């Protein structure tokens, strides 16, 4: 059973770089789209971006200029870097796997991580 | 498997005793013919197809079977007349770092016809947007690598599979099985058979 | 930017049918997916491809997508259905996942 | 393929078969006895078409095969090297190619794309280094590699078997088909299982031989096997009333 685990700093000062890592266990990180979703307190789920095993990456237009998604296949991990983090970035960050049935990866997410709370406070 | 090899066998003789009496084969199943009767039958032609698949996929190699291998890599006709042989090749087709030289077609918009080989490597378009040869969303490589390793399970370890399709058409019988002869006795009333003349 | 609108909350008694609506221009031309999120738990996919259910999802959940509205129908609502339901689509123009505002389903 | 701007061919010539073309009907020995059989024979005293092979590009002609062909050649050196058999003689259908190069004899059945002017060249001890007969050979269905002289052959495609009977004699005549009796012994039967309606001769080019072609017919014949089993004389049961009495 594929499992996703999120790690990172629980508290980040404003204007610093938030670095979150998602580790995939029980299956290869290859051949799947790995996406980051953020849930701000009191707000619904917000899509941050996705990365493919080939290195192809896309990001939410509102967060394109600050979000970088990287893949480390040797460690079966992928990392989200958010530059110039603000209080608006305080949220629960989950990593999710795109649902792939018959080899075609749909626009839905079937496996989600437990989420990590990131608080941006001075 | 998606590029399964094929050889034609015709105008020759073979002793199938070494074959069906060999214990080196994990799977040995004949449809339309008795495995112990091969030397007793002649055929106009034979096709020897060869490839590698993991153990769990071995069952897919049979008439009326479906699946990734059956539909997209190698398909047998329902009226197939011939034998299927398979044996583990973990020591040969597996590597410590993973043997990725073996691939199987994972994407296809249609199922393969019997004895159809599809070697297309075009990026599979899973959406309306064309891929233009660039991988991305709704754009995936049609082949998937096994990455065989010696530590994989029996169902995931590699197996070399040979399918012998025997065809007995209206053409003259060319492929047969050599019958062993007997010592000759002289000056005694006996029943003789010289090259079929009895 | 493409946006999805969901009712803030839906209250349905046990045994009744709960309908959660997701509004969006041209959403009918997109594949709509429904995720369920319980308090303190990660979102779980309940419906995909506007009608399909991942293995393990009870049959009582069903999805539909017509015109500019998608609907998640939960027949025979149970106490365990109390959760936030989110509709998600994919904007190919921005090639991005757009989530709805979420609907809080409560079972009094 | 080697292209020739000037392609020509000598006009055909006509002569008579006399009483050659007899070949053993079976592989069965008999001793000092007459045996009668109906098979494809070269009828005695038949019309035979003969031509020359020059070793301007003079090209051999493609001739129909009908039901069986008696081929003959009279030459000092082995100018004639082989033949091609089929119906379309192209890549659309399977085609048979028989040749005897300096090394050995090669017989291949494939979807050959034959050249317009099949060429085999030798240069001066004479050594052959040029072989340009077919442009392509795909979906091959068969392969097997093994003072004038009169070499005679009989080709018969029956029941998917191309049967070849042959004979080789030292002939002293300078011109014309020699009159005499000599049975053709079986060379080989190949189960190619193809259809043949035309054929063409294959010659060598030295950087002129003469050959004859006749056509078999279903005829009844009486052969006289000697004590040693050799075919000594034959009678065609339809040549003339005396033959019918015999
Ligand atoms: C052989 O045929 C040719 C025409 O094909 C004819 O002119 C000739 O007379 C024939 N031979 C005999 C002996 O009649
Ligand atoms: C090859 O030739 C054989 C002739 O026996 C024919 O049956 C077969 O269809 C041919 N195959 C191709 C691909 O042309
Ligand atoms: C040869 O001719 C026969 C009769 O005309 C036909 O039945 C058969 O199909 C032909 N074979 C080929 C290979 O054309
Ligand atoms: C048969 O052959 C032998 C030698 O090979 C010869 O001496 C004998 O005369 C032959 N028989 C006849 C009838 O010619």
């Amino acid at each position: 059973q594929v499992q996703l685990q999120q790690s990172g700093p629980g508290l980040v000062k404003p204007s610093e770089t938030l670095s979150l890592t998602c580790t995939v266990s029980g299956a290869s990180i290859s051949n799947y789209y790995w996406s980051w979703i953020r849930q701000p307190p009191g707000k619904g789920l917000e899509w941050v971006g996705y990365i493919y095993y080939t290195g192809s990456t896309n990001h939410n237009p509102s967060l394109k200029s600050r979000v970088t998604i990287s893949l480390d296949t040797s460690k079966n991990q992928f990392s989200l870097r958010l530059s110039s983090v603000t209080a608006a970035d305080t949220a629960v960050y989950y990593c999710a796997r795109a649902y792939c049935s018959g080899g075609s990866c749909f626009d839905t997410f079937d496996i989600w991580g437990q989420g990590t709370m990131v608080t941006v406070s001075s | 498997v998606y590029a399964w090899n094929r050889k034609r066998i015709s105008n020759c003789v073979a002793d199938y005793s070494v074959l069906y009496n060999s214990a080196s084969f994990s799977t040995f199943k004949c449809y339309g013919v008795s495995p112990t009767k091969l030397n007793d039958l002649c055929f106009t032609n034979v096709y020897a197809d060869s490839f590698v698949i993991r153990g769990d996929e071995v069952r897919q190699i049979a008439p009326g079977q479906t699946g990734n291998i059956a539909d997209y890599n190698y398909k047998l006709p329902d009226d197939f007349t011939g034998c299927v042989i398979a044996w583990n090749s973990n020591n040969l087709d597996s590597k410590v770092g993973g043997n990725y030289n073996y691939l199987y077609r994972l994407f296809r918009k249609s199922n393969l016809k019997p004895f159809e080989r599809d070697i297309s490597t075009e990026i599979y378009q899973a959406g309306s947007t064309p891929c233009n040869g660039v991988k991305g969303f709704n754009c995936y490589f049609p082949l998937q690598s096994y990455g065989f390793q010696p530590t994989y399970g029996v169902g995931y370890q590699p197996y070399r599979v040979v399918v012998l399709s025997f065809e007995l058409l209206h053409a003259p019988a060319t492929v047969c099985g050599p019958k062993k002869s007997t010592n000759l006795v002289k000056n005694k009333c006996v029943n003789f058979n010289f090259n079929g003349l009895t | 930017s493409y946006e999805l609108t969901q009712p803030p909350s839906v209250s349905v008694a046990p045994g009744q049918t709960a309908r959660i609506t997701c509004g969006g221009n041209n959403i009918g031309s997109k594949s709509v997916h429904w995720f369920q999120q319980k308090p303190g738990q990660a979102p779980v996919l309940v419906v995909y491809d506007d009608s399909d259910r991942p293995s393990g999802i009870p049959e009582r959940f069903s999805g539909s997508n017509s015109g500019n509205t998608a609907s998640l129908t939960i027949s025979r609502v149970e106490a365990g259905d109390e959760a936030d339901y989110y509709c998600q689509v994919w904007d190919s123009a921005s090639d991005s996942g757009v989530f709805g505002t979420g609907t809080k389903l409560t079972v009094p | 393929c080697v292209n020739f701007t000037t392609r020509t061919q000598l006009p055909p010539a006509y002569t008579n078969s006399f009483t050659r073309g007899v070949y053993y009907p079976d592989k069965v020995f008999r001793s000092s006895v007459l045996h009668s059989t109906q098979d494809l024979f070269l009828p005695f005293f038949s019309n035979v078409t003969w031509f020359h092979a020059i070793h301007k590009r003079f090209a051999n002609p493609v001739l129909p095969f009908n039901d069986g062909v008696y081929f003959a050649s009279t030459e000092k050196s082995n100018i004639i090297r082989g033949w091609i058999f089929g119906t379309t003689l192209d890549s659309k259908t399977q085609s048979l190619l028989i040749v005897n190069n300096a090394t050995n004899v090669v017989i291949k059945v494939c979807e050959f794309q034959f050249c317009n002017d099949p060429f085999l060249g030798v240069y001066y001890s004479w050594m052959e280094s040029e072989f340009r007969v077919y442009s392509s050979a795909n979906n091959c269905t068969f392969e097997y590699v093994s003072f004038k002289n009169l070499r005679e052959f009989v080709f018969k495609n029956i029941d998917g078997y191309f049967k070849i009977y042959s004979k080789h004699t030292p002939i002293n005549l300078v011109r014309g088909l020699p009159q005499g009796f000599s049975a053709l012994e079986p060379l080989v039967d190949l189960p190619i299982g193809i259809n043949i309606t035309r054929f063409q001769t294959l010659h060598i080019s030295y950087l002129a031989a003469a050959y004859y072609v006749g056509y078999l017919q279903p005829r009844t014949f009486l052969l006289k096997y000697n004590e040693n089993g050799t075919i000594t004389d034959a009678v065609d049961c339809a040549l003339d009333p005396l033959s019918e009495t015999k």
